[PDB]
């Protein structure tokens, strides 16, 4: 068949639409300051003709769309940004090639269509709404539809059926006329949320469709029916101008994006969520798309906005779907183990979640150790004790020594001054501070003047931090309190102070009495035993009222009132 | 003596509380613009409440409106403000003081807003810019800006600047006195929306129904049709500002337009402050009071419009 | 141990799984565009609490945060975005959208708590930003602080949870490119006090086959530092810093191993930072430990 | 908008929200002698081992100088 290899070429001039013949040798690129003609040989792009000799720069040249059609090798059509429809004539012997000039448009038009088989005939959409059906040898002139919605944006004419053309308008509906009679329309259905760029039928079936619009979706409907049905939902990142399906694959389409994305996708309908494949040769946004023949699905044909050609080969993309890390792994703090993998690695679109079920000591150390309240060799044999009774005999061993070393000529004054130290880098380097810091706390005065400030500010954090991963409060602030750096014993310092109001005067309230200043009442009075409250106060955010710690926690536990009676359901339950 | 000093009180009888009695003679458009409103400056976003109320201080001072200025000082200083940052622009942080570049270009002269703006706004250093939070900036400088225009416009009466702008004496200069803006080649509803609906969705969202709202306002007392004239006034708006659309024949401008009318719009677009009472009354002496307001709504959204556009495009091309 | 599968019920592959700080909640993100929340009860059961559609491509993805500021999620997408979500009294609620990026964002990582509320991101460009929420009251309002430029294509980051304040805030960046030429694809940068920024430290040479994910290890006591990468082989590496610009190390060698006979695909620690996981292209996670002589063995061989 | 109190064992701000949707562990509680709170859950699981202000360098009996 065909023979060739990727490359591309540069421009002189931005270029917006792009058409093939029917030899895979000739291109058409136009533009707003551009309309040419090339050749594709077998290595480069060599450029024949060039449609504006004759520079007269009119707004008649200023192309949006070019067709070419595909039973005569000499026609051609523009549309252009006044209202204007061009029709060329190649085979003419003068040097300009226009032949008819139509002018029957009052706004912009967007896009001009050809019919398949018979060689006269013209279908062009303009921004008023209105669509006009022209006839290349002036007979029986043209004949005007109405769609009643908005600028139309696409026309289509049908591949199977004779008679049928398909429309796409700005507010997101989908018509279906016949041109033997210009005065209803045949279906109407809403399909994106806002505009609709681009339609496409299929080369093979016979009733489905494909639109992309502004909403970044390209949807393919089933038309066999009486009403309109979805099957497929491709979701893009970015808003889709245009759409067409792929030769001889009935599962395959190709996209280019109206902003911010330059790549152009490869889309599987049956695996709507990853591409399979994608070309990133472009530096700008990309405008029009083309395959070179009706039955050769390797070649593709591609315009952009950084005025550039290129023709693309299917077996040089990049697939993204062999590029990617098919698993995830994780461990948590009990011990488990979670681990998701594919379904073809581990027994190619689901995966397999499973957990493994793979520091007792810790939490049972922590809570049966004791760091004050009695003098030091007892401390010590309690410990011991603990780490004995727990299996640790090593731990328990350095408990015992650690008593007769202080609690007891002579060896002289700090004759192991210098193996405790040892012993506390010994056990933190392990990764087990929780023996050095309680070491260092029972001690206290001892080792302290001998191990550097910012490594027990260290090894006093990571405990902290550890505790409060196992939700154990009592133990992290027991060990907040009696903590040898100030910068710890600082923790729960800042910001635990309360203010409260008496809420008969609405004035602040001294810092040691229940009797208020001026009201001269006293405010903290229980809610439910009427005593005065001296100590712990609860409070109910939505109500203002409260009392004892313990009168209230029992009150709500049987009842679900407030107990001052003031009609609130205090846990809204 | 009450609501605006051009409009009749008895005519505002029968048909910021003061522009909002003013705007509401057009119900279905003082929702939209409250809603967006409410989004820019209210609810939480990218920005700090007073740096936002600084902006639109930063803004409004541009064309020496009292109204708003005043407004949104008082706002500013119930939020949490430093009073100090009232003394002038040269006490606040080197942050917002570089806002103030821009801030000439979009009120004054929009088609010299280029990508190096953009760049040097988001260079690398020790007091940066986001992309969210920038474009938030931008909408919000515009929204003052068109809002300082139509309260000149409509006379409202109320119930310093000097410090807090740099280059006082910059104004306008007409666009003959630079290549043409061709209105197809970016368009806000195929190209504009996209961008701005990426990088702030609720915003975008909240203009386009903003936009859609200033469209659909028909004209009572025409006499073609009410499409031919609105568009008349808004090609010709676009146009002074250097847009220019290929569809549109410009002959039609002035059997469409009155030359009274002409100049009460260019002044209330370009120079604000110095629109009078007898350029109010001299054009459409005989027709209802409640079309001079709906001039007005136009020429804000147009202005609005065109500004967008030209930062939109120069983010687009710094992007690309 | 003993293993239990669980109902996913996701459209596509999923690509990652994150515990909590407290070790009870999961999460799952998927190229379905989804993310889903899992929860544990009393008999030991997870099951699933939310799930709700996050980003316009697929989600990589997906890390927790310190419960001092709140239940807060953040994900990174193949449509060039970051998002913070936050759970309120139940359903989750977008706070915040980082749209910086010019290519797909790769990976997404939350700094250690006593840096304060920092957040880090890594792209397919070669650009890693940071960024920083100065009032946490407020969780909409983030500002880009720094921002790095590596010369290759970045795939996985990882930070330095030590709390020591004799260390300096340091980061490390890998690289996943394939190219016919032989260079470094791991990076270190660290924090400069004086000049407040970010600056080269050190590169590990050696490192040629592309990488696909690092991890520090959770110091708790030590006065070096752990490093593990997952390249065609795992490879374990040991910085020590030298007695007293960039802090000078002595670069070791540890640990490799080849006895996945395939490409390893992540690495995991444990609390303590004692045992290291790993994960291959032949379907098992293997457990790595180290005795008293310094040699790492193995301690067992989990088959899904 | 600026923080509320926190507690003095989670080091975690006070709240509530204003099934049960605020139940009594999470309500505030505060010594009215030397003005010391926390949540109510975790002082009343503190105040039954020891006997003084969970806060630092205090000295309240916080829960005898009633009973
Ligand atoms: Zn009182
Ligand atoms: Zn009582
Ligand atoms: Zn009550
Ligand atoms: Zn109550
Ligand atoms: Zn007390
Ligand atoms: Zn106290
Ligand atoms: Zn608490």
């Amino acid at each position: 068949v065909l023979t060739g290899r990727t490359m591309h070429c540069h421009l002189d001039a931005p270029a917006n639409a792009i058409s093939v013949c029917r030899d895979a040798a000739q291109v058409v690129v136009a533009g707003r300051s551009i309309f040419k003609i090339y050749a594709i040989e077998e290595e480069q792009f060599v450029e024949k003709l060039n449609l504006r000799v004759g520079r007269k720069p009119s707004l008649n040249l200023s192309c949006a769309d070019v067709v070419w059609h595909q039973m005569d090798e000499n026609l051609l059509a523009t549309a252009a940004t006044n209202g204007v429809v061009v029709t060329w004539n190649l085979g003419r012997p003068s040097r300009n090639k226009q032949d008819q000039l139509f002018t029957e448009h009052k706004r912009t038009v967007n896009k001009v269509c050809f019919h398949p088989t018979e060689a006269h005939v013209l279908l062009s959409g303009s921004q008023d709404g209105f669509m006009k059906c022209f006839d290349l040898r002036r007979k029986d002139s043209v004949s005007t539809f109405s769609g009643q919605s908005e600028s139309v944006r696409d026309v289509q004419f049908s591949i199977r059926d004779y008679f049928t053309f398909a429309s796409t308008f700005e507010n997101g509906n989908v018509q279906l006329w016949d041109i033997r009679r210009p005065d209803r329309c045949e279906r109407m259905f809403t399909a994106h949320n806002g505009p609709v760029f681009c339609c496409d039928w299929h080369p093979e079936d016979r009733g489905w469709l494909a639109t992309g619009g502004r909403d970044k979706m390209v949807k393919v409907w089933d038309m066999t029916t009486h009403r309109a049905k979805e099957m497929h939902c491709v979701q893009t990142i970015a808003s889709v101008a245009r759409v067409k399906w792929r030769p001889e694959c009935r599962h395959h389409l190709a996209t280019c994006s109206m902003m911010v994305d330059h790549n152009i996708y490869v889309w599987d309908v049956r695996r709507p969520f990853v591409p399979a494949a994608m070309f990133e040769e472009h530096r700008d946004v990309t405008t029009g798309i083309a395959w070179r023949h009706p039955h050769d699905p390797s070649f593709l044909l591609s315009g952009s906005k950084d005025s550039s050609l290129c023709q693309h080969l299917f077996r040089d993309a990049s697939q993204p779907v062999e590029r990617a890390n098919p698993e995830g792994l994780c461990y948590g703090l009990f011990g488990d183990l979670a681990f998701a993998a594919k379904e073809s690695l581990v027994a190619l679109a689901s995966s397999a979640l499973s957990v493994f079920e793979t520091m007792r000591w810790f939490v049972d150390t922590a809570e049966r150790y004791a760091l004050a309240g009695r003098p030091l060799a007892e401390l010590c044999d309690h410990n011991a004790k603990v780490a004995r009774e727990l299996g640790r005999n090593q731990v328990a061993q350095t408990w015992t020594m650690l008593r007769i070393i202080y609690c007891s000529s002579r060896l002289p004054p700090d004759f192991f001054g210098v193996l405790v130290r040892d012993m506390l880098h010994f056990y933190a380097e392990q990764g087990d501070v929780q023996m050095a810091v309680s070491v260092l706390i029972v001690l206290g005065e001892r080792v302290r003047k001998d191990i550097d400030e910012q490594t027990q500010e260290h090894w006093y954090t990571s405990y902290i931090d550890l505790l409060q991963r196992f939700r154990l409060w009592n133990v992290s602030n027991e060990v907040v309190k009696l903590s040898t750096s100030r910068a710890v014993s600082c923790l729960n310092q800042a910001s635990t102070t309360l203010h409260v109001n008496c809420s008969h005067c609405k004035r602040p309230m001294s810092s040691r009495g229940w009797v208020c200043d001026r009201c001269h009442r006293c405010a903290s009075m229980c809610a439910v035993c009427h005593h005065v409250v001296k100590g712990l106060f609860v409070w109910c955010q939505g109500c203002s009222h409260g009392g004892h710690l313990q009168h209230i926690m029992k009150w709500l536990e049987g009842s679900s009132h407030c107990p001052a009676g003031c009609g609130h359901l205090c846990e809204y339950s | 003596r009450g609501p605006s000093a051009f409009i009749p009180v008895e005519e505002v009888l029968r048909e910021v509380d003061n522009l909002a009695v003013v705007m509401g003679l057009h119900p279905d458009y003082f929702t939209s613009f409250w809603r967006l409103h409410y989004l820019l400056l209210h609810t939480d976003g990218p920005l700090a409440s007073s740096w936002r109320h600084y902006i639109a201080i930063m803004a409004a001072a541009r064309h020496q409106c009292s109204y708003l200025v005043g407004s949104h000082m008082a706002e500013f200083l119930q939020t949490g403000g430093d009073p100090e940052w009232l003394l002038g622009l040269h006490r606040a942080p080197e942050k917002l003081r570089k806002l103030s570049e821009i801030n000439k270009l979009l009120a004054h002269r929009p088609w010299l807003i280029t990508k190096e703006h953009i760049q040097a706004l988001l260079k690398t250093g020790e007091h940066t810019w986001s992309l969210a939070e920038l474009i938030q900036a931008l909408v919000l400088l515009t929204h003052c800006h068109s809002l300082s225009s139509f309260v000149f416009g409509c006379g409202i009466l109320p119930e310093d600047m000097l410090c807090f702008v740099e280059d006082p004496t910059f104004g306008y200069e007409d666009f003959t006195r630079p290549p043409t803006f061709r209105a197809q080649d970016y368009t806000w509803e195929d190209h504009g929306y996209s961008l701005i609906q990426r990088l702030y969705p609720e915003g975008g969202q909240l203009l386009d129904e903003k936009f859609q709202a200033a469209y659909s306002l028909t004209f009572n007392t025409i006499a073609v049709d009410t499409s031919v004239l609105r568009r008349a006034i808004w090609n010709y708006i676009h146009c002074v500002f250097g847009i220019r659309y290929d569809d549109y024949d410009y002959g039609e401008v002035n059997q469409l337009l009155e030359r009274n009318l002409k100049v009460y719009i260019k002044t209330v677009a370009c120079y604000p402050e110095k629109t009078t009472r007898r350029m109010y009354n001299l054009f459409w002496r005989h027709f209802r009071h409640s079309e001079k307001v709906h001039v007005n709504l136009l020429l804000l959204e147009a202005r609005m419009q065109a500004a967008l556009l030209y930062a939109l495009r120069a983010i687009t091309r710094y992007m690309t | 141990f003993v293993a239990r599968s669980i109902a996913a019920d996701h459209k596509d592959l999923i690509h990652d799984v994150s515990f909590d700080f407290h070790g009870r909640r999961m999460a799952t993100c998927s190229s379905d565009q989804s993310v889903k929340v899992w929860d544990k009860s009393e008999s030991g059961d997870w099951h699933c609490t939310a799930s709700w559609k996050t980003h316009s491509g697929s989600v990589w993805r997906v890390t927790w945060a310190h419960p001092e500021f709140g239940q807060v999620l953040a994900s990174c997408s193949f449509d060039r975005t970051a998002a913070v979500w936050e759970e309120i009294v139940s359903h989750w609620v977008k706070r915040t959208t980082l749209v910086d990026s010019r290519t797909s964002v790769t990976d997404v990582k939350f700094a250690p708590k006593h840096m304060g509320l920092m957040l880090a991101t890594c792209s397919a460009d070669g650009i890693v930003r940071i960024y920083e929420a100065p009032d946490v009251m407020n969780l909409s309002q983030w500002s880009l602080q720094h921002e790095i430029s590596c010369k290759l294509s970045c795939s996985c980051i990882s930070w330095n949870p030590s709390s020591s304040r004799a260390h300096s805030p340091m980061i490390a960046v890998g690289s996943d490119d394939s190219s016919p030429n032989a260079m470094a694809k791991v990076q270190i940068f660290e924090y400069n006090e004086n000049t407040r920024k970010y600056a080269k430290a050190e590169t590990l040479m050696t490192v040629t086959d592309p990488v696909h994910d690092i991890a520090f290890a959770p110091n708790l006591g030590r006065s070096f530092h752990i490093l593990a990468i997952a390249t065609k082989d795992v490879r374990i590496f040991t910085l020590k810093p030298v007695r007293k610009g960039p802090t000078k190390f002595e670069i070791h060698i540890v640990a490799q191993f080849d006895n996945h006979n395939s490409q390893v695909w992540r690495v995991s620690w444990n609390i303590t930072g004692t045992v290291l996981a790993s994960s291959g292209d032949d379907g098992c996670v293997r457990l790595w430990k180290a005795n008293y002589m310094d040699n790492w063995k193995c301690t067992g061989i989990l088959k899904g | 908008r600026k923080p509320l109190p926190r507690c003095a064992l989670c080091l975690i701000n006070m709240g509530t929200p204003v099934k049960k949707l605020a139940q009594f562990n999470n309500w505030f509680t505060w010594c009215h002698n030397c003005r010391h709170g926390g949540h109510a859950g975790h002082m009343l699981s503190w105040f039954r081992d020891h006997a003084e202000c969970p806060v630092s360098a205090c000295t309240c009996k916080c829960m005898q100088l009633d009973t």
